[PDB]
């Protein structure tokens, strides 16, 4: 869960 | 007063804080778009969802932030998101930042479906924080301190955040005792406002409730960081 944030952190 | 670990720490943070992240094209809508409760809400939603991204990028560039547990990295973001927006908006209103279009931003907030119950406290905060006459340095450090809060709920390894926050707290005090020998209670004032900032988390949850029941939608990004279920 909370995938969008993990995507921004890893961006 | 300003050691070599600190002078370099600060410049990294101000270099981050100054990275003009919010697009002019976007923020320009505050000024140019029609004024109405529906359009006011839409524009504010676009600012917030864009700001969240700006926050993530600024957070990432915080010293030793990426060396943290992944599950704790999220709990800090979800925990500080609102408080960080109140700080940036406050800066807009207090510093009259051109990009913010203060007076029209205020028009939109005051007519976006927010109960007077929250409007009154919200702008009271804005006024008092402005009366602190903070510097951009302070605004930046406070934001960094708020983001790296070990009080956040659901946090696992609290002490590791405290390890990244303490240094920032000290630098801030250094900028209070040094640049403000006039009144050493200045640092305590700042911390006082932080407690006041925390109060808005509850206000914000209720504002979201009201918007939701009135068929207002947010973005996937905001739904996630705010747990709009
Ligand atoms: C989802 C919406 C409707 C919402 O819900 N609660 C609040 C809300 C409110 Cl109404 C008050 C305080 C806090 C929140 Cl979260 C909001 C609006 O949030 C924001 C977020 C961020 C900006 C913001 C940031 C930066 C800049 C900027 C620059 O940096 O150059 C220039 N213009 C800027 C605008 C404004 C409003």
């Amino acid at each position: 869960d909370h995938q969008l944030l993990r995507y921004l952190l890893d961006k | 007063e300003l050691t070599p670990d600190q002078q370099t720490l600060l410049h990294f943070i101000m270099d981050s804080y100054n990275k003009q992240r919010m697009p002019q094209e976007i923020t320009n809508k505050i000024l140019k778009e029609e004024f109405s409760a529906e359009e006011n809400f839409l524009i504010l939603t676009e600012m917030a969802t864009n700001h969240v991204q700006v926050l993530v990028e600024f957070t990432k560039k915080l010293p030793g932030f990426q060396t943290l547990d992944h599950e704790d990295q999220i709990a800090l973001l979800k925990g500080s998101a609102v408080e960080a927006m109140f700080l940036r908006s406050a800066e807009i209103f207090n510093k009259k930042l051109p990009s913010g279009h203060s007076d029209l931003l205020e028009e939109r907030i005051r007519n976006s479906g927010i109960s007077d119950e929250y409007i009154t406290p919200m702008f009271s905060f804005y006024k008092s924080i402005g009366e602190l006459k903070m510097t951009q340095e302070e605004y930046a450090l406070l934001t960094a301190i708020v983001i790296l809060s070990p009080d956040r709920q659901y946090i696992k390894d609290r002490e590791a955040v405290e390890k990244l926050q303490e240094p920032l707290l000290d630098v801030l005090q250094k900028l209070c005792k040094i640049h403000q020998p006039e009144n050493p209670q200045h640092f305590a004032c700042l911390l006082g406002r932080l407690t006041e900032l925390r109060t808005f988390n509850h206000h914000h949850a209720e504002m979201l409730m009201s918007w939701r029941v009135n068929d207002h939608k947010f973005t996937p990004l905001l739904c996630e960081i705010w747990d709009v279920q």
